[PDB]
């Protein structure tokens, strides 16, 4: 069992780290059908997605992506430094595994 | 209680919006680490007003009238067209310059209460708007203010800034009382405060970590607030 | 899969892009039959709704919704500026489609 | 299709506007059986209510209604000063059919 | 229909009115199987849980214990006054039904 | 029924309460398959995690670890000082089993 965010994406093959250390710049959120979806950017230029749930996703991630929805909503507009994601990198934009945040 | 404090400034209330507050000199946002600026009370009483209301060394000055910080207004603001007076809700960041100065007091004259890393918008009540000289007695609420939160805090005690006071080591207001109960390391009669700088030092860790943890209250009760919407409910069924 | 706002709303039919860098001037929402809505201001007087879920929606969509008022109620309260709006101007008023959150 | 709270609330029988412009004064939650309601006050003594949910709310209802109080609570909380509210007049006290929040 | 948590308090065998004017002293909280429940205390002593759902509630209160915890944990964190509880007093500690804040 | 944390603690083999009266330092958050977890660290090196829901957990539990994730997240972003945590020390990291939060 992992202890830290870089010990889970080693885990996965199509992943990948990024350190951010930097709180997000903008957040982006859409109800329309086939792209129920959010974005993120960092000032850097940097941008990453969640993905919209689809038959790669198990039963238990479903919820999990709800959350992480939620999490970067509230990262965002309370400022909260992220320090790393992983992403699966076999995706455009990449799409967020897991995040971390330390101030 | 419900006691404000005000303070006349050029800054309009959507610079203060986005900054977070009213910022000390040199400071770009509230939360950022005190790391970022000189933090020393007596350093910030003795800076010169000459353009701006006392704001420098980091802390952010406030009169304790609407009428004291008008006239200070009119003096130090002479210039700009438009103004405006923050009204200030009481909180513990903030302290009583002449108590905790003392006798050293630069300015006793003028009664001014400072805040430590200045004031987040949170506890910002409201701001008239002062249009050359002319106040405008609607004042406008800012509704990032939470009333309930700062009507039940005052100012910081005395006591809890004689530590802060940041007179040099070589001072004699280290050998004398009260301060020299609260005195830094290396300030006063402890061995080389001439040569040391740990007194400078200390002063300035003392004073980054109140902001610390004066931030932390902050951070509490705004961003409680912000997730005060969370329903469990509905993501479990 | 878009990587921005403007991207996502140039892949549907009948939609635009409004751009607004401003907080949320007014937010109102509903539980009255029929009208399970929200709607809000901006201070230049444009107004935008959340539609009520009807025959229009497809199933992922309906989760998505309930995000979209969540979102707009804590814009609202918190005062945070959105930058733009993707709407579908097919509908009076205009319906919300995405939302994009930038400092 | 409204545009505001006032053009919703003329759509139903039985319902009226009260317009408050202040802050919720004090907020009460029950989870007791037949009785899972919300009640509000303001400081002129107006009271309102959130309905416990019965037959006389179709099912696109339930989910507002929960939606409506966690609206109270963090209204509440924040100290949002709430423009108006639409309620029905049938009831005692005054059910909210709807909210509106405004700078 | 009560319009404050004291009429409402009256209509149940077996509850009370604690009269706190106080914050939130602590809250704890678990998920440990079958104590997924919530206890706070205040300063002068006093310790109140919300129950583990179980077959004394009705499904209608299964939403509401949920958001009582809900409420529990942010009026402990935003440091709201509670004003009163109505509890039931046949449990140990003495079990949450309402709760309302003011001032 | 226990009063308080170290009370509930005691109720459970394979447990212990750390006691750390301080903020959280970092909080990691994962939606990656079979890892739909979150990881918390305090500034003296100390790490917990919210186990992946399994067989292990009974079903009342899986509404809980996903109160306890939202209670972690919410503590991390206010800087809310944890008093003790209540945890098994048969897994690695740790597996929180409640929280508890004081004045
Ligand atoms: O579990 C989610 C992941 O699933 C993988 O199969 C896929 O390669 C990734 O793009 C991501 O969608
Ligand atoms: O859906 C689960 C919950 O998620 C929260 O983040 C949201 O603010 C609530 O309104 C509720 O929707
Ligand atoms: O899915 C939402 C959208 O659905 C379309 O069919 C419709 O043209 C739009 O006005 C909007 O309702
Ligand atoms: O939809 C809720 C409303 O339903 C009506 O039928 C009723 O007359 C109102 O008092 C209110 O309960
Ligand atoms: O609905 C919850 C309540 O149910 C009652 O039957 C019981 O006597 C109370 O102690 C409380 O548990
Ligand atoms: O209920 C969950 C708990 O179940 C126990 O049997 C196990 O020893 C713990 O590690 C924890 O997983
Ligand atoms: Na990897
Ligand atoms: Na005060």
């Amino acid at each position: 069992t992992p202890q830290n965010i870089t010990d889970l994406c080693a885990e996965y093959h199509n992943t990948q780290i990024h350190t951010l250390n930097d709180k997000i710049f903008s957040y982006t959120e859409s109800l329309a059908g086939k792209r129920e979806m959010a974005i993120i950017t960092f000032k850097n230029g940097a941008t990453f997605q969640v993905e919209v749930p689809g038959s790669q996703h198990i039963d238990s991630q479903k919820k999990a992506i709800e959350r992480m929805k939620d999490t970067l909503r509230i990262a965002y507009l309370t400022e909260a430094k992220v320090e790393k994601l992983c992403v699966w990198n076999n995706k455009t934009p990449h799409a967020i595994a897991a995040i971390s945040m330390a101030n | 209680n419900d006691d404000k404090l005000y303070r006349a400034d050029s800054r309009p209330p959507d610079e203060i919006k986005q900054s977070g507050g009213l910022m000390p000199r040199g400071q770009s946002e509230y939360f950022d680490r005190g790391t970022q600026m000189n933090i020393n009370l007596y350093d910030h009483a003795r800076g010169t007003q000459t353009g701006f209301v006392r704001h420098d060394d980091g802390y952010v000055s406030t009169s304790i009238s609407l009428r004291s910080a008008h006239l200070v207004g009119q003096t130090i603001l002479s210039g700009h067209s438009t103004y405006y007076i923050y009204v200030i809700a009481t909180a513990p960041n903030m302290f009583n310059v002449n108590d905790v100065l003392g006798a050293y007091s630069p300015h006793p004259d003028e009664q001014e209460v400072s805040a430590l890393g200045g004031i987040p918008y949170s506890q910002i009540y409201g701001w008239y708007r002062v249009h050359f000289g002319v106040l405008d007695e609607q004042l406008h609420r800012n509704r990032g203010y939470r009333d309930r939160y700062y009507s039940n805090l005052d100012i910081a005690p005395a006591a809890d800034g004689y530590g802060l006071a940041g007179f040099p080591p070589e001072h004699r207001a280290w050998r004398e009382e009260p301060w020299i109960h609260h005195a830094p390391p290396g300030c006063g009669n402890a061995p080389r405060s001439s040569m040391s700088n740990t007194c400078d030092e200390k002063t300035q860790s003392l004073g980054v970590k109140f902001l610390d943890e004066y931030q932390s209250k902050v951070k509490r009760q705004i961003f409680s607030g912000y997730q005060s919407d969370i329903d469990t409910h509905n993501r479990i069924k």
